[PDB]
Order: structure tokens, then sequence, then C-alpha cells
DNA sequence: GATCATATTGTCCAGACAGT
DNA sequence: ACTGTCTGGACTGGTCGGCGCTATGATC
């Protein structure tokens, strides 16, 4: 529901860079150049940012106490 | 033996006693369903 | 003009998914059956007579209010399908039947009474979540993406899987090779109740009937005198004019010459139905057997028999030209003679019954009150006296305990069924479900194989393994189901088209027979015509899309088909004409612009719904490009011909179609965010991924779906190699630090319920945490974590039998019983929330769900959705595990031997793909046969700067050097299952014992044991193996000694008070001796006593 | 209001049996 | 002595998990 702290393959940290990410490929730029420029190279990083969806924000909603 | 609980749809604390309820409910918003609230005392968690 | 794409048609299916959705079959039924289903239930039933002198009272208008509960106060409220769940409450809305009283003739005023409660479908028209939207939906406690269309009984959500049935009223004929006949069916349909009409004709030429409730089949001439003619003519052209028909006819009615008049034919049904009994009496039991058996469809007022014959004699030309070869076999698989018997139709029969019931229900009590308090107090206040003699209760009971066990009246079974909720994909497979009233273990080859109608209609693929398969279907996705319309309107609209009814014109040879759902209404000169005529009606939008025609041109017979009922799967295919669809590019921008919706294309006829008997007249293109001239129609979506599970599967077309299968039927035991008010649920089992991923290959419709939104697992690098045997035979080795990451990490919630239960003469259970003082005292430590209120607090860590809500029951016939609510043995984990609220009927109730958090390890099953399944084998540190030339590390690792067995291409298609797309960072399409091309893909990945193989260069993680073979590494899509080895793992020493045979318990939730069958002893039998035999059934289960006499063998009675042993049959102080013996053997010499047989043991020394 | 007797009587294979 | 018909019995094992049911119309 929350992204990854870090990479499941390396322990590489995303988690910083996949709100730039998220907020780059709504404004219609193409997602690899987005991740070239954010230093994620390795495909198993891509991997760990392109398939997460937030689904925290829908979870929020339900409160517990 | 009352104690204090939350309520599901309001989410404001209800003060009642379930040992001697004759219905309980939440008196602001009428629900019927409540929450017991999360106790203070300090729980330990070993991360992951 | 271009020949259009592909694309243009997914958009256009994505706009048909979006106006009508996934679960409008039972939406759609739901909203026919409160629309009118219980108007006409009452309006067949009518009025009810009690014995009261000259009165009656009559049923009018029957509505239905808004979902409402009344508490145990009597406050009514609203009603909410999250308030129904949590407090274990029916989502169920009140029913108000208006009643009249008449008195003498005269109408009174009438009175408006409730009459029970019927359950809500949700997100249904009398639902109150019709109509919002997403943040409404919220606000409630709702998901938005929950597509409703089930039941909420004790706050248990009942789905109701769709029946596939027979078409009723309608004769199929077939020929029994080892009976050497011919044998026509029809299962005649009247207010809920099926009769079987059988006609058969077997090697000696006669025909005979077979009618339920009677022992034995009579002959068909027999049945045809007694329905209403007499003369031999009047059979003659009762059924037809052909001549070898009518020497059939001859030959039938001289071999039954015997009986000439209506009576000996009514006597030898009668004396056939109930012998022994007088003359008259078996003439009145033969008249009621015809009226109410013989084709109850047809009517049961004696004078619709006559035209009972008429349809007998459609029945013997169907029986008489498959003898003579005139008519083919119908095939009772084929989708034009099975109908889909929905929520709907079953609501409407078990409404029916509850009706009935309710209705003698109410005659009794007025009867009870006119004799107890007389004339004079019923009818000074007719309205007081009727509304007083109701008990709504004595409906609701019925109806929802069938909602509850799936049991419905008259002998249908598992027809309402627990929702499931693993994840996604389960309860929308659920929700679209096909189950068969056949029984399981038959084997039944021409009906579960595949069929060839079942294309659009039946997923594929998608089906259950073992005794479950075939029987047990899911609707495919663009598989529609028709709605009832008035027939009435439909005959008229026949009749005036210039269709001759056939009471006006006999049948002939050269004219085309019309036939109205099964039942034939006339013939027409040019059947031909009348069909194009109706197309082109229909593609008008002058007649509903409904009304589905088809024509049978053979060169014996020739007949048209017209059907507008209920039931029939129906898929949309665009109208080819001249070789051009109908479908243009406008229309696509139209759609794509919100200007045009899915109904308006319908609508002008470009696109229409075609069943299984219309589609026998079509010639349907596969592709835009292979249209021609004779083509009649044009696919939508060559993929949506599968279900909504199968289509998950990237690449299914290049998987072998067991492994599709298997693919299919574990999508819905993935683990994933199913939902997002996962939390405020009291589902009592479920799961949750930490960091659920949408695959990276995956087919466009999975976005339409909603899988997206809400995924089911995460995208592994998966690197084929084998790796120190322990991905051996399906085992999968993980990695220790992407396990220690967060991947594939699962939190499993458990969900006990407590109610402080109210029993007789005061006496309740009470919410306290237990003195030791009183008896069954679990322990001390085991309510360390209860407050003062007997609830447990929540966030505390639990044990197994540990005590979660105290609770104290009152003594058995002493103090207080102990009955406080644990974890099981075998379970552990968090306490997550705590719950308190009432039941229906005022009682407290507590639920607390209690999370634990589930790591991946060995034994955790995790699967591909291809198919591929297995355990973790090992657990690799990353420093072991092996690394490519570019850095990467498989999060999995899986052996090559199972990949070729098992012909598992597309496993291979998708790791090259999702590669593809976390290299380039655009998601890969998987859509069935408009995917991304494999070759593409390669293309891709070499111009990547990768191996066009997907083969890479790895270095060994122990040794350090470089592997002498290029491996296989890519992104595959892996689910891990909720057949975890936490929840599977069982182990017993010694415990609790059945109170019946002495022997461990069942499950694993009460400390059972294990079962050593009927197997396990013949095969250490074979062994050879006496004495491990002797310990495990006897030492080791139900090991007991008794006492036996040896003077007869009887069982000999000990007697403690008295010290001694001693046969009370025989006598014999002396001569007893004890024997060591299964106690499941005392027990089997206990029934046989029973049973009025005497055991004698003749004992024998030991040596 | 609180109790109480009664609460209805699908196929296939193999062995035994009237019929010719 | 044959022949079709009526009647009777069985339909692989095991396991995990859930859902739900086992009163009522008179009587004082
Ligand atoms: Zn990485
Ligand atoms: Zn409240
Ligand atoms: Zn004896």
């Amino acid at each position: 529901m929350i992204v990854p702290v870090r990479c499941f393959t390396c322990g590489k940290v995303l988690a910083d860079k996949y709100y730039e990410f998220k907020k780059r490929v709504e404004a219609g730029e193409d997602p690899g150049k987005v991740l070239d420029d954010l230093g994620v190279e390795r495909y198993c990083c891509r991997r760990t940012l392109l398939s997460h969806v937030e689904l925290i924000d829908q979870v929020m909603v339900y409160k517990v106490y | 033996a009352t104690a204090v609980y939350r309520c599901a749809k309001c989410g404001k604390e209800v003060e009642l006693d379930l040992a001697t309820a004759r219905e309980v409910r939440c008196p602001y918003c009428g629900s019927k369903i409540l929450y017991k609230p999360r106790p203070r005392v300090a729980r330990r968690v070993k991360a992951i | 003009e271009p020949t259009l794409t592909p694309d243009e048609l997914w958009l256009v299916m994505e706009s048909y998914w979006k106006e009508k959705g996934f679960v409008r079959q039972h939406l759609d039924s739901y909203n026919a059956f409160i629309d009118h289903g219980l108007q006409d239930v009452v309006n067949e039933f009518g009025e009810v007579v009690p014995d009261i002198p000259n009165f009656k009272v009559k049923f009018g208008k029957i509505r239905i209010g808004q979902p409402e509960f009344q508490e145990a106060q009597g406050q009514r409220r609203p009603l909410y399908p999250m308030d129904a769940r949590i407090r274990n409450l029916t989502y169920s809305a009140p029913l108000y039947l208006e009643m009249i009283p008449v008195v003498n003739g005269i109408e009174q005023e009438p009175v408006e009474v409730r009459i029970g409660e019927l359950p809500i479908m949700l997100k249904s028209k009398a639902c109150r979540l019709y109509g919002l939207s997403d943040e409404e939906l919220i606000k409630l406690g709702e998901d938005p993406k929950d597509p409703g269309g089930y039941f909420i009984i004790n706050g248990s959500e009942r789905v109701i899987v769709s029946i596939e049935d027979l078409a009723p009223n309608k004769t199929l004929v077939e020929r029994d090779e080892r009976q050497n006949k011919v044998v026509a069916k029809v299962f005649s349909y009247r207010h809920g109740y099926r009769a079987l009409i059988t006609v058969e004709r077997k090697k000696d030429g006669i025909l005979y009937v077979t009618i339920p409730n009677v022992p034995k089949p009579v002959k068909f001439v027999y049945v045809m005198r007694a329905l209403g003619l007499l003369t031999d003519k009047e059979i003659v052209e009762a059924v037809s004019d052909d001549p070898r028909i009518q020497q059939v006819l001859f030959d039938n009615l001289e071999d039954a010459s015997d009986i000439s008049t209506q009576e000996e034919a009514l006597d030898y049904i009668g004396r056939l139905a109930l012998p022994g009994q007088p003359k008259e009496y078996r003439l009145r039991r033969a008249e009621h057997i015809i009226d109410n058996n013989l084709l109850p469809h047809m009517g049961v007022d004696p004078e619709n028999r006559r035209a009972k014959a008429y349809y007998l004699g459609m029945m013997a030309l169907k029986v008489l030209e498959l003898s003579l070869g005139l008519r083919g076999e119908d095939d009772k698989d084929h989708y034009a003679n099975k109908r889909l018997k929905l929520a709907g139709d079953l609501l409407k029969d078990l409404f029916r019954v509850a009706f009935g019931q309710l209705v003698k229900d109410m005659q009794y009590q007025m009867t009870k009150t006119y004799q107890r308090k007389g004339e004079r107090y019923t009818f000074e206040n007719i309205q007081r006296f009727v509304r007083n003699s109701i008990r709504p209760d004595v409906l609701s009971e019925r109806i929802e305990h069938a909602l509850a066990t799936g049991s419905w009246p008259g002998g249908r079974t598992g027809v309402s069924q627990l929702l499931d909720r693993t994840n996604y994909m389960s309860t929308l497979s659920h929700l679209r479900r096909v189950t068969s009233p056949l029984s399981r273990d038959q084997p039944h080859f021409e009906a579960r194989d595949l069929h060839g109608t079942h294309w659009g209609r039946i997923c594929p693929t998608e089906t259950p393994e073992g005794p479950n398969c075939g029987l047990v279907k899911n609707l495919a996705l663009m598989s529609q189901i028709t709605t009832g319309i008035p027939e009435r309107e439909v005959r008229e609209y026949l009749m005036k088209m210039g269709v001759v009814p056939i009471e006006e014109r006999r049948p002939a040879p050269g004219l085309y027979r019309v036939y109205l759902n099964g039942v034939l209404i006339g013939t027409v000169e040019d059947g031909r015509k009348l069909v194009e005529r109706i197309r082109a009606d229909r593609r008008a939008g002058k007649i509903s899309d409904v009304i589905n025609v088809a024509l049978y041109e053979d060169e014996e017979v020739k007949e048209v088909y017209i059907n507008s009922d209920d039931g029939r799967v129906r898929r949309p295919l665009i109208v080819v004409e001249n070789g051009k669809p109908k479908l243009t590019r406008e229309h696509v921008e139209g759609i794509k612009n919100g200007t045009l919706t899915w109904s308006d294309l319908i609508r002008m006829g470009v696109i229409e719904y075609l069943d299984a008997e219309e589609e026998e007249n079509a010639y349907v293109a596969t592709w835009p490009w292979e249209v021609t001239e004779e083509h009649t129609h044009l696919e939508l979506m060559p993929a949506a011909i599968l279900g909504i599970p199968a289509s998950l599967v990237p690449y299914p077309e290049h998987n072998a179609a067991p492994r599709n299968t298997y693919g299919a039927g574990m999508a819905k035991q993935s683990l994933g965010l199913g939902w997002a008010n996962f939390r405020i649920r009291v589902d009592t089992r479920g799961h949750l991924m930490h960091y659920p991923q949408v695959p990276l290959v995956n087919s466009r419709i999975m976005k339409a779906v909603g899988f997206e939104d809400r995924p089911a697992g995460q995208n592994f690098v998966v690197a084929v190699l084998s790796y120190h045997g322990y991905n051996m035979e399906d085992a999968v080795i993980i990695n220790k630090a992407s396990i220690e990451r967060g991947l594939a990490r699962s939190t499993f919630f458990r969900t006990y319920e407590a109610e402080e239960k109210r029993y007789l003469g005061g006496q309740k259970d009470n919410f306290e945490v237990p003195s030791p003082n009183i008896q069954g005292y679990l322990g001390e430590k085991y309510y360390r974590h209860l407050d003062e209120d007997g609830l447990i607090f929540p966030e505390s860590k639990v044990e197994g039998k540990d005590v979660l809500v105290g609770r104290t029951s009152p003594p058995r016939f002493q103090g207080r019983r102990e009955t406080s609510v644990t974890v099981r043995p075998s379970e552990k984990g968090v306490v997550d929330k705590v719950i308190v609220t009432e039941t229906g009927d005022g009682t407290k109730l507590v639920k607390v769900t209690v999370r634990d958090l589930r790591i991946p390890e060995l034994g955790d099953k995790f699967a591909s959705r291809h198919g591929q399944k297995g355990v973790i084998g090992l657990i690799v540190p990353q420093e072991d595990m092996p690394w490519t030339e570019s850095g990467i590390v498989p999060d999995l690792i899986v052996n090559p031997h199972g990949i070729p067995s098992r012909m598992t291409v597309g496993q291979l298609i998708e790791a090259i793909g999702g590669k593809v797309a976390s290299l380039t960072g655009r998601r890969v399409d998987g859509t069935a046969f408009i995917g991304e091309p494999e070759e593409k893909l390669r293309k891709e990945l070499e111009e990547l700067g990768f191996k066009h193989s997907g083969r890479e260069i790895m270095y060994d993680g122990i040794t350090g050097r470089r592997l002498e073979a290029d491996i296989f590494i890519g992104v595959i899509y892996y689910q891990r299952l909720h057949h975890m080895v936490a929840d599977k793992m069982h182990a017993r020493s010694r415990g609790p014992v059945q109170v019946l045979t002495k022997q461990p318990t069942e499950g694993r939730a009460r400390e059972g044991g294990l079962r050593f069958g009927e197997m396990e002893r013949d095969v250490l039998i074979g062994h050879g193996a006496a004495m491990l035999l002797i310990e495990r059934l006897l030492e080791e289960s139900d090991k007991t000694e008794v006492w036996v006499c040896e003077s007869c063998g009887h069982l000999a009675l000990e007697d403690k008070r008295r010290g001694k042993v001693y046969c009370p049959v025989c006598g014999e102080d002396e001569r007893i001796s004890k024997v060591e013996m299964s106690y499941a053997f005392k027990l089997l010499l206990d029934e046989l006593k029973a049973m009025v047989i005497r055991p004698s043991l003749r004992l024998k020394d030991r040596v």
C-alpha cells in the first residue's frame, strides 16, 4: 500500500525518489527517462518502482481506532 | 468495571459499563458499533 | 476507409464493461424479481380463504421499503451493509403487502401489513448503495471497487451461483443405445414445480408415456384418449399428416385398440397409480394426476387438457422423426437448449414457497381466531383482525435460512455459497460462477467436456480440478444474460408481422413452423423473409434486443425459433453487411469522446447480442481484416472469450491448456490488497500483502477489470537455474535478503466472535475475567492480556490457547462455567482490533481480529501465472546467490526441468516482457492474441543492450567463478498463495478424543489426530508389520479392556460398588476374563446387539 | 404473563423373476 | 430352455479452511 524503502534485490533506496517519479510520470514524460535521471539504472530497482501502486490513501479513509 | 470506548463512525470517546449495560451505543451519533481503544502501555515490536 | 484495428474494438469492449459491469446478471435478475416477481407470486396466490362463513381476504400490490433494522428496544434505524456484516445482521428490507378483506362480496378498506423481511442484494436498486459515488461508499465503510451482487445473511456474505439447467417447457430428443429406443423429455415448469414428461418408442414400435408419481410407463395412445380425444382420427391428425407418421400412428392405435373410451384409460392410470382401490377413487386420483402432473406448464384446468394432447403430438413427431431419420438428435449440452437460472429465479421460487407457507399459517390463524372469539370480535374490526393473524417471521426464517445453509426448496442444494474473499479475483469469479445439477462423482464425458457453443459464454480454461471439473464453469468476459420481457407483446408482434396462427392453418411440409420460447405458435410461408424482417427490426431499434431469431432449414423439416426468455447467455457481435462491418471509425470516436455509449451502439443495431440458437445462422469473422462478403458477423474481442481470472495469465496461447487452467485456478488463491476496507472488515480469515505490485506483463482487460487497482502479487526477478537440488520437483529457491527486505511479506487476520447469549429463566453470559475459584480455569497467565471488562487489549501479543474474551456461563443442572473465546492452539499473532456491539436480539457481541505476520519460509506455496507452482526449498543468503554481469541478483530461482516438460513458453515470454518493461519503463501488453509479439520483445531487448534470448552471464555466489552457461533471468509475476506452512502444520501426540468412538478428534482446530485410513492399513499388511499395525490402529487409537463371560460369550458387567464382575445374562461369577480390544470393536458389538444380533466371543488362551 | 405433551409416515452391473 | 424386466448396491483416499441448523400451538 506504500512504496518500499529499499529495492527487494539489492537494497537500493527508492522511496525517496518514488514520489518525484510518480509526479513526473503524471506530467506526460517517458518513465524510462525519469528513472534514468533519478539514478534508477538496474532493472530490479526499476521493477520495484514501476510495478508498485499506491494504495495507502484508500486505507487511511477507513478509520479503525 | 466501566471503560472508555471509541465510536466506529464519529470516532468520539464513548463511556459505558459493559457489566451493567442495558444497551451499548454511541449517544453522540446513535451508532451501535464501538471500537476498543488501544492501551497506552508501551509495546515492543521486533524490526522484521 | 481503413479496415479498423483491434485497439478500437478494445475501446468498444471497455465501454461495454464500463456501462454494464461484471455482476450485471445478478443485479438485473434481482431488479426484475423485485419489480414484478413478488407481484407475480402474489397474483398467482391471489387470495386466502380461511374457515369463516362468507368472508375472504385478497392480496393487492406488494412493495418493498428501504433496508432498515429494528433493535431489541424497538427503534427502527437505517441499515448499512457494513453494519450488517459487523453486527451479524441480515441485510434485509421489510415487505409491505396490502390486504383487502371481502365481507359478503363487498370489498373493505385495504390493510397494509408487513409480511416479513426480504434480503437485499448488494448494489441493487433496492439497496442503499445504489447511485452512490466513490466518496459516499467510502463514508459508509464500503469499498468503491466492490461489485456487489451478493447477499449478507447473519453478517456473512452469500453469493448465489447460477445454475445451468435445461430449457423449461422444451422437448429434447435422444436415443439410448443400451435400451435401443428413442426418448424425448420435457421439464415442464409451473409455480416452481418441475415435472419430467417423457415419450419413448421401444424396439416394438409402440409409444410409452412416463409421468411423474406414476410407477410404470403407460401407452401414449391411452393418455391421448384420456386427454380429450375420443375417436381414432382425432389422435391421427393431432400429431402430423406425413404418411409415414400416419402409418406409425395407425400401428400404434391398432396395438392399443383394446381401450376406446376416456374412462377406461383413466381407470388404467388410477389402477397403476393406486392399485387395490375403489373405481371412483382411482378415477379421481387419475384425473388429479393428469391435471397436476401431465404437462403442468400448459395449465391445470381440464379445458386446456385437449391442448395438452396437441403438446403431446409435437412430442410424438419428435420421437418419430428421430426413429425414422427425418431429423437429427439435438445436443443436450448445446446452449440453445440450456438455460441459466440466476439469483432472481431462485429468489422467486423461494419467495413463492415462503409466501405459500405464510398464507397457510395466516389461514390457520384466522380460523383459530374465529373459532375462539367468534363472529362478534372478528367482524367488529376487520382491519385489526387480519393484521393480528399474520406472523411475518414465519416467512422470513424460511427465506434467509435458505440463503444461509444454501438449501433450496425442491431438493436443490448448494444454491447459495459463502462469498470468496481471498483476493479481488476470487470474489469476481464466484459472482460469475455457474454450477450444474449433475452429481460430481458421475463421469459425464459428454457434459464435463468443453462445447463449441461455450465460445463467448463460458470460459474455456478457468475450471476447478477434481470432481468439480467441467460441471463448474465461469461466465466469459463478453457473456451477456437476457432479462425477461412480456411474451404477450412479442407474440402479438409476431402475429401482426404475418405469422398465421396455428389454430388457423395446419402445419405443412412446405410451410415454416414458428416457435416462440420453445412453443409452436403457427406457420409462415417464407421463413427466411420473416427472419430477415425480425433481424432488421431489431437492428432498427423497433423491438427489444432480448428477442433472438434463428432459422433451421433442413431438407426434411424447416423451423423458425424466437427466444425472448431468461437464462440465455449471449455474446455481442458486430453486424457485417456486404463485407463491411457496421462499426465505423465515427462510432469509435463517439465512444472515446463519451457522446456514444454501449447501449447507444446496441440501439442502432451496429452490435447485437447473439445466443447459441441465433449464432447457428451466423458466420463470424475472428479479425477485422478477415471479413468477406459471406461473413455475417465480426468478433469484437477474441481475448474476451476467457473468464475474469483467466485473463490474468499473460500470453495464454503460448501455454498448455492444463497449465492455463492451473494458472486461472490459482489466481483466486493469491494474496494481496483485495479490498481497501480490509481493516474494518470482520472476515473470519483474511490475507494482506505488505507491498502488492501490478504485473509488468498484464493484459489490457485487467486494467478494465480492476486488478491493477487491487493487485494480488509481486514481480519476482526469477533466474531459471539448478541450484543445489533445492528447486527440484517444482520447488523454488528464494533470496534471504529479498525476504528480509519485505518481498512477498503477508499478514494473516483471524476474527473470533463472542456473544453474551441469554438463556431461559433470565440466565445470561457475563463478560468478565473468570475467578480462579471457578472450575475450568485455564491458567493464571492465560488471562494476562484481559482488561477489567473481560476484553483483550488491542496490540497485545497472543499465543496458542490465549484468552481473548473472558466469558462465564451459567452452570448446567455449582459455580459458573467457563466459556472464554481463545486463540487456536497452533495459531498466534497480535490482536489487531476489538469491536463491541449488539446482535439482533440485543445481546452483547465482541469481535476480536488478530493479525499474524507471515514472513515467507520453507513450505510456503508460490505460483506463477502460467500454472508453475511450488514451495520454497531453501532460504539462500544473498552472498550465496548468483549474480549477473549487470549486477542483478535474482529474487527467485526455479528448476529448468519444469519449463519444457509442462510446455510453458508463456512463462519465458512473460520473463522477457518483464525485463523489457523494467528496462524501458513502459508496461508490456500481455493480452491474448493482440499482445506484444515475442519477436518484437526480443528485438527491443537486443536494442537495450541485453541478449535476445534473455540469457545473462552469471557468476556463482559460492565459488565466485563464471558459470559455463548463460543463465536465463527475467522478471516473472509470482504470487504467494494462502496455502502457507504456518496454517498447515499439525502435530498431535495425545489429547481430546471423540465421545462416541473414543478416537482422536477431527481437523486441526480441536487438536485432532491424523487418520490412518484403510489404504494405510492395507500397505502396512503388505509390509508384513503386524506389531506396527497393532500399535498404530489399536494401541494408540482406542485401546480398552472389557470383561467377557466364558460360558456364553456375552460382555460381563463389572460393578465398582459391589466390586465384583459377573455376567447378567448367564451368571458365572467365576469364569470371567479380561480381554484387550479396540473401543470401536466394543461399539460394533453394541450396535450388533441393538440390531438383535448376538455375538458370542469364544475366548482363547494367549499361549 | 409462564408451562407442556406432541411433534407424518443418475449409470452401470448383477441377481431374481414372469412370459413365451 | 431363452429373454426382457424389476429390484438392489456402489460410485479413490486423505488434508486445510469456513457456514449453518437441530420447536411448537394450547393451557391457567
Ligand atoms: Zn535493485
Ligand atoms: Zn459515535
Ligand atoms: Zn454368561
